[PDB]
RNA sequence: AUGGCAGUCACGGGUAACGGAGAAUUAGGGUUCGAUUCCGGAGAAGGAGCCUGAGAAACGGCUACUACAACUACGGUUCGGCAGCAGGGAAGAAAAUUGGCCAAUCCUAAUUCAGGGAGCCAGUGACAAGAAAUAGCAAGCUGGGAAACUUACGUUUCUACGGCAUUGAAAUGAGAACAGUGUAAAUCUCUUAGCGAGGAACAAUUGGAGGGCAAGUCAUGGUGCCAGCAGCCGCGGUAAUUCCAGCUCCAAUAGCGUAUAUUAAAGUUGUUGCAGUUAAAAAGCUCGUAGUUGAACUUCUGUUCAGGUUCAUUUCGAUUCGUCGUGUGAAACU
C-alpha cells in the first residue's frame, strides 16, 4: 500500500492544533484520495480521524509522490470553530453554498429605494444562510457527536 | 588641430554644433519635421478606402507594360490615392466602390523602379486578403 | 485588471548573416550529430555558452584579488563542474572560454541517454526520453534538453516504464484481437 | 487595356500535382534526412571541392538512377 | 523706491511631450522610446463656484452657465456623466465576456460573522515569453561502400553509412476517459484503469530557387516587352535560369511573409571617430568684446628602519596534483 512520511510540523496552541507537511508515497497506484490519506495518517498519530483535516495536494510529474499539508486539532469542538465554512461542507457537515450574489445585489436595489416600513419585510426574504444559522448547525454537530 | 575644438571647458560649443550640423540628415530632418504625419495615411501603416476606379498605368524606361492600379478614396483622410493592384489576375476581383486596404511599397517614397507615381499596394477587397482571392482553394465572393 | 510580474527572457539568438554558407553547414552537421530538431535549439545552446563567457570576460576585467571575482569567479566554475564542462584540473577562469558548443551539447539528456548504450541511436533516444521512458534523480525527465549534472548521472533508468515496469500499450491492443 | 487582365493565367493549362506517393516526414525527421543526404560522412568524405549540387537532381530520371 | 531676466539664450513658439523607476539594440561612446502594474502629478464632458469635514474645489456630492443624456398627463422631474468593470455607438490599421465569487491579497465599518467588477476565478486571446510531437527500432532487398579474401567487374564481412508505395511487432501523446488531486463551485492541468496510430494516415506551414541572398546545367509545359515579376541590379519582344505552372531543390519551421516608425550595419552626423585642392565643403580680405586655448621656476634629494608587494633565484623546509614559509637582490609603495 501507501507509505506516508510526515515532514514539517509546527505546534499552534493558539488555534490549538499542529500543522504538518505530508509526503505520500504511492509508487504504483495513482494519487491518494484525501480520504484514504486521512486514516493512514490518523493511525501513525493515533488520533481520531475526524479531528485530522488534510488539505492541498500535488503529484510530482508522474512518480508516485504527492506533497500536502494537514491539520491536527485536539477537540473536534475546536476544529468545528476554527476550520473554514468551506472545509465543513466538504466533510458534508455544513452543507450547501447557494448563489447569494445576484439576489443580494437585487435587494440592495429595492431597499435602497424604500423607507423602513417595507424594508423590514423585504429583509424577511433574502436568501437564507445566516451566520446565526451556521452556528446552530455547527452546534448540532457538537452535541450529537461524541466518540474516540 | 582639426576644425572641432578640443577644450574641456568647451562642451557647450561642441554640443550646439552637433545639434546644428545634424539637420543635414534627411532621416533626422524627416521625422523631426512631423513630415510623417502629413502623408496620405497620416503616419499610419495602412488605410481603408473605396475604389474610385480601376485605371492602368504604363511602365517606365526599359519596360513597357500596363500596370493594374486602383484610384482609392481614403476614409478619415479623404485623399485621392494611386494604388497598385499586385499579382496577375488581381484587378479582376476589385469591383468599383468596394472597400480596400492599402499599404506602401518599400520605404514610403520611391515607388517600385517600374511604376511612375504610384506609392501604394492593395491588400484587401471587401475585407478579403487578395492573396486569399488569388488562390482558388481560399476565398471568393 | 492584468498586472503580471513573472519574468520574460528569450532563449533565442538570431544571427546577423542569414545565409552564411559556412555557418549553416555547421549547424546542420550539428543537428545531425546531436539529433536536434530545429536550428533554434542550436542557437539556444550558443546563447547559453554566451552568458558564461560574457561573465568570464566580465570577471577577468578584475584584479585577481577582487572580492567580487574571488567569489563569483569560483562559483561560476563550481557550476561548470556540477554540469561537468571543465575537469577538476581546469580551475582558472581563462578556461571557461575554451568551451566547445559541441562539449556543452554532449551534456544533455539526449546526448547522454544515447552514449549510455541506453538507446539504439542519437534519435532512438529522442523519442524515448519523450515517452517518459527515462527517470533521473527521484523525479522523471521528459524534456530531452535536460542539463545532466555530474552528480546525478548515475540515476538514469526507466522507473515503472514498460521497459522495467509493466508494459501493455501496443501489446494489449494487439493480443486481445489475435484470438 | 483592362479586359487584358490576367491574360496569362487564363491561358495557362492547369497541370496537376503528383499525388504524394507516400509522405514527407515533418519534424526532426526531415532535418535528419537532409543531414543524411548531404552532410553525412560519405559526402564529406569525397573531396569538398568535387561534391554535387543539392539540386543537380533537377528531377532527371536518367541521372537520378546513374547516381543511386 | 525702480528694479527683476537675458548670447553662460531671456521672452515667445512646436512637441502624435505628463516626469521618473525603466524599455529596445550596444566593443567602447552612442541612437530611439517610455500612454501603460512602482512613485509623484493632473483630471473626470468644458469651466467656475460651494456644502461638509481632520481631510477634498471632491466629483460614482451640490449650484449656475455652455454643449448634452433619461421621463412627462408638457405643470414638472432625474442618486443625469462608464478616462471603474461588463457592454453599444463613434473613430479607425487597431485591442476580449453586458460571466463567476468573496474562498486567497488587502481594504472599510459600531466592526472575529457585514460590503468591495479593488481583487481573484473563468471566457475571449497565436500581443509576447518557456518546453516541445508530427516518428523510433530491425529484418530483407539494395546503393554506398568499405576492411577483406585477392592480376580483372566475384564471394566473407562490417560499417560513418545511406536508400524502399516490401516486412514485423514493440513504443506513444495528441484524443477520449470511471477515479484521485485541485476548486467557493466549475473548467483545466497533474496521477491514472477501461478505449486510443500505418498512410490521401492523427497534420506543417510560409516564403524562394539569375546576382546580392542558401538553393534547378531541368535542354519541361503555357505566355511572346503582353500578363506579370522585381527590395536594388534587372527579367519578359517564340528556343524566358526572375512571369503562369509542374517537377526537384533551399531557408526559418508551429510558425513564416508584408506595411510603417525605430536600433544596428552608419567612422552616412564623428566627444572616442569623419570629411573640406580637384569628388559636397576655407569665408575675398583685415580689425575685434562674448567663447574657446594658454610658456617656464617654488623640499629637489640623501641616509637608515620598518610593514608588506612583487619579481628574480648555480637555494632552503612543507604539500601535492598546486600552494606556503626563508634568504638575497631589486623596485616602488608605504
Ligand atoms: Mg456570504
Ligand atoms: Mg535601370
Ligand atoms: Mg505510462
Ligand atoms: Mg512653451
Ligand atoms: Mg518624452
Ligand atoms: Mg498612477
Ligand atoms: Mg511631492
Ligand atoms: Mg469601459
Ligand atoms: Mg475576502
Ligand atoms: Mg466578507
Ligand atoms: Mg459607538
Ligand atoms: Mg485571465
Ligand atoms: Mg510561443
Ligand atoms: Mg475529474
Ligand atoms: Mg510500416
Ligand atoms: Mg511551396
Ligand atoms: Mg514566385
Ligand atoms: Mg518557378
Ligand atoms: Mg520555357
Ligand atoms: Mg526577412
Ligand atoms: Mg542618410
Amino acid at each position: 500500500t501507501i507509505v506516508i512520511r510526515t515532514k514539517k510540523i509546527l505546534v499552534n496552541p493558539l488555534l490549538s492544533r499542529r500543522q504538518l507537511s505530508l509526503d505520500v508515497l504511492h509508487p504504483d497506484s495513482p494519487t491518494a484520495s484525501k480520504e484514504k490519506i486521512r486514516e493512514e495518517l490518523a493511525k501513525q498519530l493515533k488520533v481520531d480521524a475526524r479531528n485530522v483535516v488534510v488539505y492541498g495536494f500535488s503529484t510530482q510529474y508522474g512518480g508516485g509522490k504527492s506533497t500536502g499539508f494537514a491539520l491536527v486539532y485536539d477537540n473536534q469542538q475546536y476544529l468545528l470553530k476554527y476550520e473554514p465554512n468551506y472545509r465543513l461542507r466538504k466533510v458534508k457537515i455544513l452543507g450547501e453554498k447557494p448563489n447569494t450574489r445576484r439576489s443580494f445585489k437585487e435587494l440592495k436595489r429595492k431597499i435602497k429605494r424604500t423607507s423602513g416600513k417595507a424594508i423590514t419585510k423585504l429583509l424577511s426574504e433574502k436568501k437564507g444562510d445566516t451566520w446565526a444559522s451556521v452556528q446552530s448547525k455547527k452546534s448540532d454537530h457538537l452535541k450529537n457527536f461524541v466518540a474516540k | 588641430g582639426v576644425g572641432k575644438p578640443r577644450g574641456i571647458r568647451a562642451g557647450r560649443k561642441l554640443a550646439r554644433h552637433r545639434k546644428d550640423q545634424r539637420w543635414a540628415d534627411n532621416d533626422f530632418n524627416k521625422r523631426l519635421l512631423g513630415s510623417r504625419w502629413r502623408n496620405p495615411f497620416m503616419g499610419a501603416s495602412h488605410a481603408k478606402g473605396l475604389v474610385t476606379e480601376k485605371i492602368g498605368i504604363e511602365s517606365k524606361q526599359p519596360n513597357s507594360a500596363v500596370r493594374k492600379c486602383v484610384r482609392v478614396l481614403l476614409r478619415k483622410n479623404s485623399k485621392k490615392i494611386a494604388a497598385f493592384v499586385p499579382m496577375d489576375g488581381c484587378l479582376n476581383f476589385l469591383a468599383e466602390n468596394d472597400e480596400v486596404l492599402v499599404a506602401g511599397l518599400g520605404r514610403q517614397g520611391h515607388a517600385v523602379g517600374d511604376i511612375p507615381g504610384v506609392r501604394f499596394k492593395v491588400v484587401c477587397v471587401k475585407g478579403i486578403s487578395l492573396l486569399a482571392l488569388f488562390k482558388g482553394k481560399k476565398e471568393k465572393r | 485588471m492584468g498586472k503580471t510580474y513573472i519574468n520574460t527572457s528569450k532563449t533565442y539568438s538570431t544571427p546577423r548573416r542569414p545565409y552564411e554558407k559556412e555557418r549553416l553547414d555547421n549547424e546542420m552537421k550539428l543537428i545531425g550529430t546531436f539529433g536536434l530538431k530545429n536550428k533554434r535549439e542550436v542557437w539556444r545552446v550558443q546563447m547559453i555558452l554566451a552568458k558564461f563567457r560574457k561573465a568570464a570576460r566580465e570577471l577577468l576585467t578584475l584584479d585577481p584579488k577582487d572580492p567580487r571575482r574571488l567569489f563569483e569567479g569560483s562559483a561560476l566554475l563550481r557550476r561548470m563542474f556540477k554540469y561537468g564542462l571543465l575537469s577538476e584540473q581546469e580551475r582558472k577562469l581563462d578556461y571557461v572560454l575554451g568551451l566547445t558548443i559541441h562539449k556543452l551539447m554532449e551534456r544533455r539528456l539526449q546526448t547522454r541517454v544515447f552514449k549510455l548504450n541506453l538507446a539504439n541511436s542519437i534519435h532512438h533516444s529522442r523519442v524515448l526520453i519523450r515517452q517518459r521512458h527515462i527517470k533521473v534523480g527521484k523525479n522523471l525527465v521528459n524534456v530531452p534538453s535536460f542539463m545532466v549534472r555530474t552528480d546525478s548521472e548515475k540515476s538514469i533508468d526507466f522507473a515503472s516504464t514498460s521497459p522495467l515496469g509493466g508494459g501493455r500499450e501496443g501489446r494489449t491492443k494487439r493480443k486481445n484481437a489475435k484470438k | 487595356t483592362l479586359a487584358k487582365a490576367g491574360k496569362v493565367r487564363k491561358q495557362t493549362p492547369k497541370v496537376e500535382k503528383k499525388d504524394k506517393p507516400r509522405k514527407t516526414p515533418k519534424g526532426r525527421s526531415y532535418k535528419r534526412i537532409l543531414y543524411n543526404r548531404r552532410y553525412a560522412p560519405h559526402i564529406l568524405a569525397t573531396d569538398p571541392k568535387k561534391r554535387k549540387s543539392p539540386n543537380w537532381h533537377a528531377g532527371k530520371k536518367e541521372k537520378m538512377d546513374a547516381a543511386a
